């Protein structure tokens, strides 16, 4: 593979369509992901864990905030993810408030 | 400067400094403000960093 | 081999635990998409860049509807 065609996989996964049916959305993916491959901001998994707990208190899913205390431990227990920080920031970024 | 606070002792004034909570999409500004008393000296053994978190919770309520 | 499939067990586990983290923060990613999202992160990638793409692709499946 390469990450450019792997992003095309992501564009097949979010949408429900073939890749010859739409080429606009993959062009939005390559325009935003492109000319950037490396984070230029603070790197720490510990701070984003303390930002996920702080977010789950704000949504009153405070029992799910003690679940994340176990799920981050399970994430450490497998230990086969190279950057734990990028997916935690990514999952933090798409957060919805259903309350 | 505007209120009576300027005249007090420089120690507790200097250790009064502002903090905020770290940005995330959809937050509220009234929650993200806080005041932090910060400790660098030997007084840590009576006001340690694990007691500061309790204080932040108290100040928020 | 045998242990070379035990590592395949340890990756499916990663994929499941990140889905529990995915539902408690209430994101729209499902299991199949999340398996792309962990693969991208092994090479290293900005989540600040990926989030806008995902937040556009979820805003372009009902506008290309």
């Amino acid at each position: 593979k390469s990450p450019n065609v792997l992003l095309q996989n992501l564009c097949c996964r979010i949408l429900g369509r073939s890749e010859a049916d739409v080429a606009q959305q993959f062009q939005y993916a390559v325009r935003v992901i492109g000319s950037n491959f490396a984070p230029t901001v603070e790197r720490d998994e510990f701070l984003v864990a303390e930002k996920i707990k702080k977010e789950l208190i704000r949504q009153r899913r405070e029992a799910d905030a003690a679940l994340f205390s176990e799920l981050h431990r399970k994430l450490h227990s497998q230990g086969v993810l190279k950057n734990k920080w990028s997916i935690l920031y990514l999952l933090l970024s798409l957060s919805e408030d259903p309350r | 400067r505007a209120t009576n606070a300027q005249f007090d002792s420089p120690e507790i004034l200097r250790r009064l400094d502002v903090r905020l909570l770290e940005v995330s999409p959809g937050d509220t500004g009234w929650d993200v403000f806080s005041l932090d008393y910060h400790v660098d000296g030997p007084i840590a053994t009576v006001f340690t960093r694990e007691c500061m978190s309790h204080y932040l919770r108290v100040f928020n309520f | 081999a045998a242990a070379a499939a035990a590592n395949l067990n340890a990756v499916r586990e990663t994929m499941d635990v990140l889905l529990e983290i995915s539902r408690i923060l209430n994101t729209g990613l499902d299991m199949e998409t999340l398996s792309i999202c962990v693969r991208l992160c092994e090479q290293g990638i900005n989540p600040e860049a990926l989030s806008s793409v995902i937040k556009e692709l979820r805003k372009a499946t009902e506008a290309l509807k």
